[PDB]
């Protein structure tokens, strides 16, 4: 609870993060109303279930009428850029095979 | 005098009637008063109409 809970605990908030809709989350969190009628819990999941693709649509027209944002873009190309990264240098090194010296070097062609 | 169910109604009859009268008004305004709800109670969830 001092010295492991501590450093676990941003790891297990992380998957947690990932596995889970924040927005659902964040919404379920706050409990109550202030005067105005659809703040219960029942209401909120309605509404999340519709604000999935309400905020795609939003994050979409943001992409469109708002200047483009690095992390935006990077998110939209993660998996092109972050997990198959390797991709583009076997690429390039298929494409100059031809004139280099891997084929001597138990290699394929 | 005979006892017999049948006519023994016509005697039995009658209390009953004022005890049940004396039991409906008591369910009446009591009973359904506190439990009951009317005009089709129910819950109501609004939604807002996203962009």
């Amino acid at each position: 609870a001092n010295f492991v809970i501590p450093y676990l605990k941003p790891v297990a908030d992380f998957w947690n993060s990932l596995c889970i809709d924040q927005h659902q989350d964040s919404l379920f969190q706050f409990k109550g109303q202030t005067g105005s009628l659809g703040t219960d819990w029942t209401s909120k999941y309605l509404r999340s279930e519709q604000d999935v693709y309400n905020h795609k649509y939003l994050q979409y027209h943001k992409r469109v009428h708002e200047a483009p944002e690095l992390t935006d873009v990077i998110s939209d190309n993660v998996y092109r850029l972050t997990l198959f990264a390797g991709v583009e240098r076997v690429l390039s090194v298929r494409q100059a095979q031809a004139i280099l010296k891997t084929q001597f070097a138990g290699a394929t062609e | 005098t005979f006892g017999e169910l049948q006519t023994a109604d016509d005697y039995l009859h009658v209390l009953q009637l004022r005890s049940q009268n004396k039991w409906v008004k008591n369910y009446w305004n009591r009973s359904l008063q506190e439990t009951g709800k009317t005009n089709k109670a129910h819950v109501i969830s609004p939604q807002e109409q996203l962009r």
